[PDB]
RNA sequence: UAUCUGGUUGAUCCUGCCAGUAGUCAUAUGCUUGUCUCAAAGAUUAAGCCAUGCAUGUCUAAGUAUAAGCAAUUUAUACAGUGAAACUGCGAAUGGCUCAUUAAAUCAGUUAUCGUUUAUUUGAUAGUUCCUUUACUACAUGGUAUAACUGUGGUAAUUCUAGAGCUAAUACAUGCUUAAAAUCUCGACCCUUUGGAAGAGAUGUAUUUAUUAGAUAAAAAAUCAAUGUCUUCGGACUCUUUGAUGAUUCAUAAUAACUUUUCGAAUCGCAUGGCCUUGUGCUGGCGAUGGUUCAUUCAAAUUUCUGCCCUAUCAACUUUCGAUGGUAGGAUAGUGGCCUACCAUGGUUUCAACGGGUAACGGGGAAUAAGGGUUCGAUUCCGGAGAGGGAGCCUGAGAAACG
RNA sequence: CCGGUUGGCCGGUCGGAUUUCCAACGGGGCCUUUCCUUCUGGCUAACCUUGAGCUUGGCGAACCAGGACUUUUACUUUGAAAAAAUUAGAGUGUUCAAAGCAGGCGUAUUGCUCGAAUAUAUUAGCAUGGAAUAAUAGAAUAGGACGUUUGGUUCUAUUUU
RNA sequence: CCCGUCGCUAGUACCGAUUGAAUGGCUUAGUGAGGCCUCAGGAUCUGCUUAGAGAAGGGGGCAACUCCAUCUCAGAGCGGAGAAUUUGGACAAACUUGGUCAUUUAGAGGAACUAAAAGUCGUAACAAGGUUUCCGUAGGUGAACCUGCGGAAGGAUCAUU
RNA sequence: AUGAUUA
RNA sequence: AGAUAAGGGAAGUCGGCAAAAUAGAUCCGUAACUUCGGGAUAAGGAUUGGCUCUAAGGGUCGGGUACGAUCAACUUAGAA
RNA sequence: UAAGGUAGCCAAAUGCCUCGUCAUCUAAUUAGUGACGCGCAUGAAUGGAUUAACGAGAUUCCCACUGUCCCUAUCUACUAU
């Protein structure tokens, strides 16, 4: 339409940021950053409908302007920055450490942490290149773009960063038999232990994926988020761990509180 | 202005589509360029995305490679003789990319000389021994052979001149120089 | 495909500079590539002395995308043929099909030999013309 | 909630229609109308015409301020507080309105960009710019307006404008400032002839062209053109280096040149700190602005497969003067008859092409029902189109723009 | 033969849950002329490998990278995917209801906490287990498959010399 | 019970001289604005190079004579930007003239159809309807209709070993 | 040969 | 006997009588009606010079048991 | 009455009255055309009704064109003199 667009209404603005249907004909557009718009949670929706911290846009474009708030080590101060997946959240007052992770409801979270497991984060390589003068170099999930990597790191790898530069604190490889995270479909929020892939030579590359009661399924290998080897995560997982229990043991379980 | 989509030309089963959209400015196109010899002249152009783009005209010189030695001078063009598209330019002299036309062969001469040592048509240590280690490479073949004795060489433009405001080129050697020949010397 | 500089112009492929200093082995040269997808790069093209640019093999035109099958029909034109590409189309209501077909046109190489009839997969390549995308990689017949 | 009824006969059974019945985010109207909550609303005929008035402008600590604007510095002699107008920089291409056009066209799902542009964001990223490169030249930094304003003014009227005098920049036009090594060329000279060489020019990025590398299923022998490592010149010979792709002339590197020469900070705000060779000496922080390249992101444009109402009282259509392909070139941001030159005569069709109509924008959906389905969908969301009908074009990353 | 679902004596818990079980149901595997792709490799696997009953050495997919022949579809199963709103539907006293996605619980001064499911989604496109149904080509004037063989033609090609 | 001509009233559509009329779309040809692109144009402003003199000023042979700045004016080139105007091209609005396609519409008159409480002329059909009806084809006549040739039973016969 | 309308 | 006339255009006249206009060639386009053969040069429009070029169209002699040499016509198309 | 003009056609080159009546063409039309028909006196090989093509045939209108005309003027050759 002639240009870019800048607005967005309210029920293009993706499900699951759970954004009500009222309140005003307008919906907050997330400006470009170093995650997707629909793959995202701005930092408005985050403040206002995850925390309660803010009660009103205008709120919260005075926290992120007056500096409280800062994600990934730097302050951020624009009220619809991407905060993405895996992301890290640093608020010296109550100083408390969020981290952008998904649930099992499909659903962003928000993950409590400390200041050290805020220090280092997990990111998924997304390509690897050649750049200028002949420095190889790679460039994550995150926007992250990376220069003198080992040669070890190859596409579909997880590499573990210092968050004060862009360095490597260290990697993980792609092979059978390793512990993932899923990111994006049905699937969102699934945990599930690799057990075998397949290739399809020309395009969409498999993968099955089972989560530790046996229970197996199948998603597309860029879809997917290696987080480590089987049993441990490499970080800290939220309530319930990807497990994606039936509706009537919910049921039950909330009659059971109650 | 010129376009460049299908919405106004005919579908494949033969049917006139109708005027559905006014034309825009991401499917455009532009005058041709007819680039001439002589005292350079070259306009810029506003592309979309800013990224200029030098439309030549006029061009009095040019770049030229020759590839068996990977060497590449500037010289000067005498005019274009073959073009396979068009006649018309070759007649009315407008250099356009694979344009068969005569260069001065005065650089590639001199460089032969100060290079190899050997004479063409008709003393210190170091540029001798240069000479004898480089001897046994100066028996490229006749044709190109006998174009150094006219001093009017053939190449071949490989730019596109209206799109870079360079009309820079490379020599024929062996093979298309022969089917150049022949494709000249029908009669 | 009886001569390979049949037009006016100088066909090669661009690039493939054969020096005549070196004297090596195979004293012209030809590039080519395995268009992939599990397709094979025949000998004919290896061995041809045509050209053909928008060949996949030889050529510069990479096949990515679509993959499909079909008979050909048309092979009146010059280094391009028509396929059919019959297919059902179901109705709910009726619940049941109703034959249609799709008669996508394609290029093809030199490297295949193609006569009516003979059943045929291709793949999408970049548009060659107002008409065609895909461009023909394997024959099933002879 | 899978329902029937009245009417042809003197009467009977049937076919068959009429009428009844129930509903509608289906409209109009009538008669009546006390309350809470929620809420459509000049679409249908005229995408017919419009008075008037609004609907997009914008600054910080931080681009330019002697407002002959306003408070007071008294921490400030250049201002350094606040601050209209104006230059500059962004945005004005989003939003909002309508549904006239348009029947493989838009559109919906689904592919590709190994075929392209992309402001802004987000992550990285310019020791190499003095070209007889030693006086050729300020680098504790160089040149020019011009607005606003002063006053002279001109038209009946206009978001009309001229003449004369200033002055500004992140506005224009220019422009140097930090190592060390390493290969090519020449090449003085010794001349050696196993051949060694002083001294001199280049190398960053970007554009354009050409060339080379960009790889590698397995193990031993005979030699040479000249030993190549070090020598018992019996030959031990290992050591050797290139990434991704389903797949590339991919990323990338290096040779040889092209360029009228791109970029490589003459910008701005706070706090003002340390070494002493005790100085306007040298270093030093947190930021804002902009900038060449790459990746990313918001996009954009083309694009694969499948699907659209009624019509044969429309059966052949397309190609003059592009229709189908090929070659070459121009143009494009890019592929491509997109356009041109030449050549081959192709391409679509009863599996409904092509032509006509449409009270046709498409879809997600809406009414109605046991199931199957029929009808509607201008209308809140997604994608298109348009600004009275057409055509053209400037600015910009992005318009064929109509505030 | 194997192991999963359904119940079933004994209830060995005071309407939940257990063993050998009489029974059914589909699943996985071996053999009966039933190769239902194997070469390089490393796992050598189940290891004939056995040290006294916790030991050194069986046939590579059961893990993988590559080659390879992979004759075709229609159909059907399962999955990925179908933007929200809408429709059906979980939970929720909008005081009921249309609605909406909220709310609830404290020592009510520090505060704590479950939600915002799930399903449908025509055709077409992708992977996927099946092999009934419908066609579909294969070997007949044999240019027919395995061939350790034995030649000749051909090019490619690593290790050394 | 029922058929048709003819007569009166009203409606609906058709044919029809009028080279009918208007409205809209597509369009050959001719003229062809306007921007854009290319060949020039050159008002105008502006930087550099000398360029000699009307003659002040000072410094030096202090006597003629010399050095440079100055208000002044030609004259010459070396350039930068540069509008009006201009050639050629592609985009192509609009007008004129024809053609063609559709949508309504006028019309002397001609020939139909339908509706009308009680018009005229007959009586064709329904009984063997008083010449059995009907089907096709051809001719005839005020009108129904009659007649010829073949056909049917929906006939008035399921029937003559 | 024909027996007007309505019941 | 031959010609030309501004503006208008058959108003002249029994009547467009006389005169004008049209005119070759190439390309485009072509109605009703019809005995299907025609109407048809229907109607109606465009182009045409000079010069310098370019493209195609041929004849005969030549090959161990694809191509060359040589000779001469105007036909048509296209561009500056 | 021998039998009473059938099909068809028309103010037609046949229609007196007659410049028939209606429509159209026109500003105006005894003209042209299309219709009506008790047709003085239409009519079937004394051939009726059409009819493409053809015509130095008769008639009407329209486009172009023009000294035919408004309204005449000028020029040339041959005469006249």
């Amino acid at each position: 339409a002639r240009g870019p667009k800048k607005h967005l209404k309210r029920l293009a603005a993706p499900h699951h940021w759970l954004l009500d249907k009222l309140s005003g004909c307008y919906a907050p557009r997330p400006s470009a950053g170093p995650h997707k718009l629909r793959e995202s949670l701005p930092l408005i929706v985050f403040l206002r409908n995850r925390l309660k911290y803010a009660l009103n846009g205008r709120e919260v474009k005075a926290i992120l302007m007056q500096r409280h708030v800062k994600v990934d080590g730097k302050v951020r101060t624009d009220t619809t920055y991407p905060a993405g997946f895996m992301d890290v959240i640093t608020l010296d007052a109550t100083n408390e450490n969020f981290r952008l992770v998904y649930d099992v409801k499909g659903r962003f979270a928000v993950h409590r942490i400390t200041d050290e497991e805020a220090s280092y984060k997990l990111g998924k390589v997304k390509k690897v290149q050649l750049g200028k003068k002949g420095v190889p170099y790679v460039v994550t999930h995150d926007g992250r773009t990376i220069r003198y990597p080992d040669p070890n790191i190859k596409v579909n790898d997880t590499v573990k960063i210092d968050l004060a530069s862009g360095k490597i604190t260290d990697f993980i490889k792609f092979d059978a038999g390793k512990l993932v995270y899923v990111t994006g479909g049905r699937n969102l929020g699934r945990i599930g232990t690799i057990v075998h892939k397949e290739r399809h030579d020309g395009g969409f590359d498999l993968v099955h994926i089972k989560d530790s009661l046996d229970n197996t399924f199948v998603t597309r290998l860029n879809n997917v988020f290696v987080i480590g080897e089987q049993g441990k995560p490499y970080i800290s997982l939220p309530k319930g761990k990807g497990i994606k229990l039936s509706i009537a043991e919910e049921r039950d379980r909330r009659r059971a509180q109650q | 202005g010129i376009s460049r989509d299908s919405r106004h030309k005919r579908s494949a089963t033969g049917a006139k589509r109708a005027q559905f959209r006014k034309k825009r400015k991401f499917e455009l196109g532009r005058q041709p360029a007819n680039t001439k010899i002589g005292a350079k002249r070259i306009h810029s152009v506003r592309t979309r995305g800013g990224n200029k783009k030098y439309r030549a005209l006029r061009i009095e010189t040019g770049n030229f490679s020759w590839a068996s030695e990977g060497i590449s001078k500037k010289t000067r063009i005498a005019g274009v003789v073959y073009h396979p598209s068009n006649n018309e330019l070759v007649r009315t002299n407008t250099l356009t990319k694979a344009a068969i036309v005569q260069i001065d062969a005065t650089p590639f001469r001199q460089w032969f000389e100060a290079h190899y040592g050997q004479t063409l048509g008709k003393k210190s240590k170091n540029a001798e021994r240069k000479w004898a280690a480089r001897a046994a490479s100066a028996k490229i073949e006749s044709s190109v052979e006998s174009q150094f004795s006219a001093g009017r060489l053939y190449a071949c433009i490989s730019s596109r001149p209206g799109q870079s405001g360079r009309c820079d080129g490379y020599i024929l050697e062996g093979e298309e120089l022969a089917f150049y020949l022949r494709r000249l010397t029908a009669k | 495909e009886l001569t390979v500089q049949s037009e006016r112009a100088f066909q090669k492929q661009p690039h493939i500079f054969n020096n005549p200093k070196v004297k090596t082995s195979k004293r012209t040269k030809r590039w080519y590539k395995n268009a992939g997808l599990g397709f094979k790069t025949p000998k004919t093209a290896i061995e041809g002395s045509y050209i053909d640019k928008k060949c996949p093999f030889t050529g510069l035109v990479s096949i990515r995308g679509k993959i499909l099958t079909g008979t050909v029909v048309s092979t009146k034109m010059h280094r391009t043929i028509v396929i059919r590409r019959a297919y059902l189309h179901y109705i709910p209501k009726y619940n049941r099909y109703e034959k249609r077909h799709k008669n996508v046109p394609v290029h093809v190489s030199p490297a295949f030999r193609v006569q009516v009839g003979d059943i045929v997969t291709v793949g999408q390549c970049r548009p060659i013309s107002k008409t065609v995308r895909f461009n023909v990689v394997k024959v099933s017949a002879a």
